[PDB]
RNA sequence: GCAG
């Protein structure tokens, strides 16, 4: 995709971090129940 | 005249009558800052515009807002001199009235739930003094005007300097005042590309697709269509005949008839006119005329819905057939005729990989923020934050003016952000320039460069500070504490004040002021600078920006500029140059209406100046206005040529219009080479003020202007009579004409005595007027440094002979007599401030004391019991001025020192002598001591003595101002009381304080008595509240730096006399170092016995062709020849009739001069006073480029009974026999420059060594050590000096164990070295091994 | 800012 076009570590962190969709109010409850 | 100009009238040789007096020379600085801080209800200038640019500040949700109502500057805490003493900025508090509006929660408007209006303090802004300076941290700084490229669109080229084909490549560049640059350019394949902030380039149609244009709309914008319409058969083609200018048709043209041009024949304008005479609108061409033609529309099918040919698709006969089958009898097609309408846009529509707006926004995102995945909602926000939001892009008002002016629009005002129209018009003009119907902009034209000055840079920095605070107040307004906070609880003054603090103290353009003489000040203020923030860099600045342009004429001095690495980047404003309201320089001209030169002046900018044709100033004209010639030299386009007298549109307003103020002071500037004129202009500003200022015998006439328009002098604000005059003050009793009702009518001028300039010279004012003398508004009352009776005087009138003398003036040396040293001619006072800082250390505090260890009581004889030197002490180098000891520990005696002290019992001391001493070679007088004590430290006897002296002085000064002012009030009351109901026998005995309440017959005079009594009561109320303020400012503790307990500043005054090594100069670039101070009897002498004061080398004239210095000599001998004539008439005590006749014969000399001195209107007292001021030589005025001709110099030489060749015969003083040839003897004006040999001589055997690498320290302030650079090492390798070199490397410099062995070896008488390894090589080895690289030394 |  966009891989290889930047070397900035903050751009790389944000780009890799944004691939994880947020949790809803009942998503956190499900994950805590799993823990 | 005057009364201060008929004391000594300078004989003017200028012939052109002047129509425009020289303006206020500091208008740039004062006007700029006045625009910055003044209240502006229109809201365009300074703080008001900056506040309206940021406020109102809505919340993120809009529930509340912070709006701005008004601002106001407080009064400064300290006046200018207290700021220079206490070392603090001279500033005024900015108090701004804000209002926090809280809307409601549920409301149709958000109606006001509350308003909280209060006045929040944000920052202190520095204040320009009344001379155009700023006192920032106690030093006077000048903020230099910047010369930067105007915002706007600039079309340029590189003139075939790429791809070796010699192809000129064009580029437009949109430069805003703030925001992202936007360039369009051509590549060698004729494809329009675009760059944003100079990062990698995209095809230019991507920025056209980010704006919502399709390919069809793009081809609509940049092109026009040749319409092919299918009538009955055979491909009829609509014809516009001018599209057929200059081609070779592949086919003959037959329209309903006559064949116009056969196949392969070229078409000329006769054929176009013939086709339009026939009114040809239709052709039928061969079918392969569409082999290469590009369709200009989206042509789809109606039968099968297939998209046959979209836009920008090159056609062919098969495509033509499949396109005609769908009922498409209309074929729109691009008209691209070669060499006048290129395919550039339709060619780039093929090079960009983009098809739609969203893909273009994605491509711009990928270029701008690479490596980050572009989403739609961020790519379409980045673009409309690039050039289309006022928060991020301001093309400004100058930007929009230059922008529309470049695209030939008629509106000069608009929005500050770009538009579709602006970008498209820029592309159209770039394409026009490619098609040969435009011209690129000259980027060094002074219509493209703009003066950005103090009040604009200061506003820019203030507005940067304002956005810094408003982001935080937006962050704070969206919190939920919103009901109980006031606006000053969310404003942080520290960012706002830090922006202006770093601007005024740390900017490149905020400079330590040159304060040598008045000329240095007033030319540092009129200084233009290409450098600075937002401008060039002196290394990367090319050859072409450093050159003098044809639009510098009258706007920027060509000659006054530096000489080193920033030449042509630091410029000086010309004498009459102004700035536009936009910042572009403009200069005045006289209008030539019909061949009559009017005296109506118009300030023309650099672009307007190129439209008209403009006569010279040396262009002759008679008293009717008409040019006495008919073929006049003029300038019309920057080109200069000859024109008729009825083509002439304007005329230069003065002959010195073209040069700066510092170059306006070189007499006979028109005879110097421009290099030597540059050097003279630059060495007039380094000339230190001598003891007794001496007017130039040969000036130009700008000396009065430079001396007054710089604030070094004390000019009378209202005219009057000198009531009291004294070496430290002048009390002027105003005329009754000029004083206001209800006023004392007295002006006190407190002169400045023996203060330090920034260059450690002394700036001292002497009263010029004498007691009881009538002065007028504008007369000079006090001569500052380097002024003589109001005329700028930078050097002394020395008697030079031009002759080689026995080797002593070889290669620019100067041989001075001894009478120049006896007479204290070039002796200058220099004042040094030396501070001793008692700090708090970790082993105890340092204390200022007279009980200094290891120092005899002979050295402490000048210190008083407080440990500080006595004021008035004659000190020399090595003397203790401020005795101070430091507590010390970690004693750790050696075994031998332990035995030595167990033998004699003289124990070690627990304090270390840290005294302040006079630097070596300095010898002077303590003239001032200032003691600053941190509040909480007890004052010693001397700080209390100094405080009590200051309180005595404050009370004495304010009681004396009240005495003078109340004496003036009582004299005015006495004058009004005797105007009716005269009490002349009664008034002088009654107690004066009852005159305040003596009720008289009130016709209207008791009203004036009411106002005069109110004035006296107010003066009595005001003196007390000024004295209490002064007491509480004197006795208050000082805000010292953290750590310091007290600071003792001692001021030495050093009289430096002239001596071999001191660098003297003249006004013509003839600098020189004094080689010998020759006895009087050794100097060459003329037949009367008068020896020469200075012997110069004649070989310094003909190669460096500053011939002016010869003429100023010949004229300076004429002038003195008049003086020593008048002098004779004052020693024989001739009648004033004979004196009046001779001085009139001297002032009437010259061929058609502009001045007439008719001194039959002078009284005998005035003639004798003038003749007394002319007895040291009659001062001449030689205006620049208008000066005294050679014949006038010879005529004045003949009047003084001197030889008209200017060359007398001299005798050798040593052998008494005549030099075999006549010798040019006259009076030059020699300047003593600030490069004194006392300050340059340095020597060091051993000293302090640098910390990391163990080499000697750098400069003569730290006891130095000279750098044996790389080139000197080569010079020793070029001889075979291996041992000298090896000791320069090891034992003189870096060898830590070898330098001490070498020292003790020299002291032992054994000149032998034991060299080791330089320590810096070990530093290098350890700094490479810390890189993960194993560097070793192989045994 | 400057000096050569
Ligand atoms: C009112 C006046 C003439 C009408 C217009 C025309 C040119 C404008 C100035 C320039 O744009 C430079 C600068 C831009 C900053 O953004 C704001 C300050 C400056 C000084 C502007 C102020 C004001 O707007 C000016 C003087
Ligand atoms: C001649 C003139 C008007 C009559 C009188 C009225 C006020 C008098 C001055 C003040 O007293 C202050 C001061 C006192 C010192 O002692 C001597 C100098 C000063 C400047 C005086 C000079 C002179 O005496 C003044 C100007
Ligand atoms: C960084 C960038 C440019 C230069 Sb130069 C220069 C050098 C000394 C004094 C003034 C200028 C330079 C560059 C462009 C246009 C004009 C001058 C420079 C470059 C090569 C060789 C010698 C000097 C030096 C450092
Ligand atoms: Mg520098």
């Amino acid at each position: 995709s966009e891989i290889g076009r930047t070397t900035d570590p903050v751009r790389m962190y944000m780009r890799e971090m944004g691939t994880v969709e947020l949790l809803t109010r009942e998503g956190e409850i499900d994950i805590a129940k799993r823990i | 005249y005057s009364y201060t100009e008929k004391k000594r009238i300078r004989k003017d040789f200028g012939k052109r009558p002047q129509v425009l007096d020289v303006p206020y020379l500091l208008s740039i600085q004062l006007d700029s800052f006045q625009k910055f801080i003044e209240q502006d209800p229109e809201g365009q200038y300074g703080l008001e515009a900056a506040f309206r640019s940021v406020f109102p500040i809505q919340s993120y949700s809009g529930n509340s807002e912070l709006q701005y109502v008004s601002y106001r500057l407080g009064e400064p805490v300290f006046d200018v001199q207290e700021c220079q003493i206490r070392g603090v900025t001279y500033s005024a508090p900015l108090r701004v009235k804000l209002r926090l509006v809280i809307y409601e929660r549920e409301a149709p408007e958000g109606t006001v739930k509350d308003i909280k209006e209060q006045e929040v303090y944000m920052g202190e802004i520095p204040l320009m003094t009344d001379n155009g300076t700023f006192v920032i941290n106690g030093t006077e700084r000048v903020i230099v005007s910047q010369l930067h490229r105007s915002p706007g669109v600039f079309f340029d080229s590189d003139k075939g300097k790429t791809h070796s084909s010699g192809k000129v490549l064009y580029n437009a560049r949109i430069i805003p005042y703030r925001g992202s640059w936007l360039d369009f350019e051509f590549d060698p394949k004729d494809n329009l590309f675009v760059r944003i902030d100079r990062r990698r380039k995209l095809p230019a149609t991507i920025i056209l697709r980010a704006l919502n244009y399709t390919t069809e709309q793009i081809l609509d914008l940049f092109f026009e269509k040749v319409i092919f319409e299918i009538r009955d058969n055979k491909l009829q083609m609509e014809l516009v005949p001018e599209r057929l200018r200059g081609e070779t048709a592949s086919f003959d043209i037959e329209a309903n008839g006559k064949v116009y041009v056969e196949k392969g024949r070229r078409i000329t304008a006769r054929h176009i006119r013939q086709l339009e005479k026939d009114d040809v609108k239709l052709i039928e061409v061969p079918v392969e005329y569409i082999a290469g033609k590009v369709v200009a529309k989206d042509y789809i099918d109606e039968s099968t819905g297939e998209l046959i040919c979209a836009a920008n698709m090159e056609l062919s006969l098969d495509l033509l057939a499949k396109l005609s089958q769908s009922g498409h009898k209309r074929i729109e097609t691009l008209f691209t005729n070669d060499l006048d309408h290129g395919p550039y846009i339709s060619e780039t529509l093929r090079v960009d990989p983009t098809n739609d707006r969203l893909s273009a926004l994605v491509e711009i995102y990928r270029m701008m923020r690479p490596g980050e995945p572009p989403t739609r909602e961020a790519a379409e926000s980045l673009f409309e934050n690039l050039f289309f939001s006022e928060d991020r892009y301001d093309l400004s008002a100058v930007g929009r003016m230059k922008f529309n002016r470049s695209l030939l629009r008629e509106e000069i005002e608009g929005s500050g952000i770009l538009s579709k129209d602006d970008i498209i018009d820029v592309m159209k003009k770039l394409i026009d320039i490619r098609n040969g119907k435009g011209e690129v902009d000259d980027i060094d034209h002074l219509g493209n460069r703009r003066i950005r000055s103090v009040g604009e840079m200061a506003e820019n920095q203030f507005r940067v500070g304002l956005v810094r605070v408003e982001r935080a107040v937006k962050e704070r307004l969206s919190l939920g504490d919103l009901d109980t906070l006031m606006p000053q609880d969310m404003i942080n003054a520290k960012p706002i004040s830090a922006a202006v603090k770093e601007f005024f103290g740390s900017s490149q353009l905020s400079q330590f002021m040159d304060q040598n003489n008045p000329l240095s000040e007033i030319t540092h203020k009129r200084r233009i600078s290409a450098l600075g923030p937002g401008g060039l860099t002196r290394e990367r600045a090319g050859f072409e920006v450093r050159d003098v342009h044809p639009t510098h004429y009258g706007r920027v001095c060509p000659i006054e500029t530096p000489e080193g690495p920033n030449i042509g980047l630091i410029n000086s404003l010309s004498v009459y140059a102004q700035t536009n309201e936009y910042g572009f320089l403009e200069t005045p001209y006289r209008k030539v209406t019909d061949g009559v030169v009017t005296d109506e002046i118009h300030y023309l900018s650099a672009i307007e100046e190129g439209n008209y044709v403009i006569a010279q100033a040396n262009s002759n004209l008679d008293e009717e206005g008409h040019f006495v010639e008919d073929l006049v030299t003029c300038r019309s386009k920057g080109e200069s040529s000859l024109f008729s007298r009825d083509q002439v549109d304007y005329m230069d307003v003065s002959t010195q219009q073209v040069v700066s103020v510092g170059a306006s002071l070189i007499p006979f500037l028109e005879h110097d080479d421009a290099n030597r004129a540059l050097m003279g202009a630059n060495m007039q500003r380094q000339a230190v003020p001598t003891l007794r200022a001496d007017k130039p015998l040969v000036g130009t006439g700008m000396e009065r202007a430079v001396a007054v328009d710089s604030g070094v002098t004390a000019v009378a604000k209202r005219g009057g009579v000198v009531q009291y005059v004294d070496a430290s003050r002048i009390v002027i009793k105003v005329n009754e004409d000029e004083m206001y009702p209800g006023e004392a009518g007295i002006d006190i001028y407190n002169l400045t005595k023996y203060t330090r300039s920034n260059q450690n010279t002394c700036i001292n004012q002497m009263p010029c007027v004498s007691l009881g003398e009538p002065v007028e508004r504008g007369d000079v009352l006090a001569d500052g440094p380097s002024t003589d009776l109001g005329e700028l005087a930078l050097g002394q009138n020395m008697r030079v002979a031009f002759m080689p003398w026995n080797g002593y003036n070889f290669e620019d040396s100067i041989l001075v007599s001894e009478r120049v040293v006896q007479e204290d001619r070039f002796t200058t006072i220099h004042i040094q401030e030396l501070a001793c800082v008692s700090r708090d250390t970790k082993l105890g505090p340092e204390e200022i004391t007279a009980d200094i260890p290891n120092v005899g009581e002979a050295a402490l004889s000048k210190l008083d019991e407080s440990g500080i030197v006595y004021i008035g002490a004659e000190v020399t180098g090595g003397d203790i001025l401020v005795g101070k000891v430091t507590p010390k520990g970690e004693t750790q005696l050696t075994p031998e020192e332990k035995l030595l002290r167990a033998i004699f019992g003289e124990k070690a001391s627990d304090v270390k002598d840290s005294s302040l001493r006079v630097p070596n070679g300095v010898s002077g007088t303590v003239i001032d001591v200032q003691v600053f004590t941190r509040d909480g430290v007890e004052k010693d006897k001397r700080a209390l003595e100094i405080e009590e002296m200051q309180l005595k002085q404050a009370k004495k000064d304010l009681s004396e101002e009240l005495q003078i002012l109340e004496a003036g009030l009582f004299s005015r009351i006495r004058a009004v009381l005797v105007a009716g109901g005269v009490e002349a026998e009664k008034l002088d005995k009654l107690p004066r304080d009852r005159w305040l309440e003596l009720g008289l017959t009130d016709e209207e005079k008791q009203n004036q008595l009411e106002q005069l009594a109110e004035q006296y009561d107010e003066l009595k109320h005001e003196f007390e509240k000024k004295l209490e303020a002064k007491r509480r400012k004197i006795t208050q503790g000082d805000d010292l730096a953290p750590g310091v307990l007290k600071i003792v500043k001692v001021y030495l005054a050093v009289k430096r006399r002239i001596q071999p090594g001191d660098k003297m100069a003249g006004r013509h670039g003839n600098k020189g170092v004094i080689s010998k101070i020759n006895p009087i009897e050794d100097m060459p002498y003329d037949e009367n016995g008068t020896p020469v004061d200075i012997v110069l080398n004649p070989l310094g004239v003909p190669s460096r062709m500053n011939i002016g210095q010869i003429l100023e000599t010949h004229l300076g001998m004429a002038a003195k020849g008049i003086g020593d004539k008048i002098n004779a008439m004052l020693k024989q005590q001739q009648e004033v009739a004979k004196l009046r006749e001779f001085i009139q014969r001297a002032y009437d000399l010259g061929a058609d001069v502009r001045q007439k001195v008719d001194l039959s209107t002078f009284s005998d007292e005035e003639v004798m006073r003038l003749a007394e001021n002319l007895r040291k030589g009659m001062p001449i005025a030689t205006p620049v480029f208008d000066g005294a001709k050679e014949a006038e110099i010879k005529e004045l030489l003949k009047l003084g009974d001197l030889p008209t060749s200017g060359q007398i015969r001299l005798y050798d003083g040593r052998t008494g026999e005549q030099f075999e040839r006549p010798v040019t003897v006259g009076y030059m004006y020699m300047l003593k420059l600030n490069h004194l040999v006392d300050d340059k001589m340095h020597a060091r055997s051993t000293g302090s060594y640098s910390l990391v690498t163990q080499q000697p320290l750098g400069g003569k302030a730290q006891f130095g050590g000279q750098r044996f650079g790389e080139m000197e090492v080569w010079a020793l390798e070029a001889y075979g000096a291996a041992y000298t070199l090896q000791e320069m490397l090891t034992v003189k410099s870096d060898d830590v164990n070898g330098r001490t062995k070498m020292y003790k070896n020299i002291v032992d008488g054994n000149h032998q070295m034991e060299p080791g390894m330089p320590e810096s090589f070990n530093v290098l080895l350890k700094e490479i091994r810390s890189l993960g690289i194993n560097i070793e030394l192989e045994d």
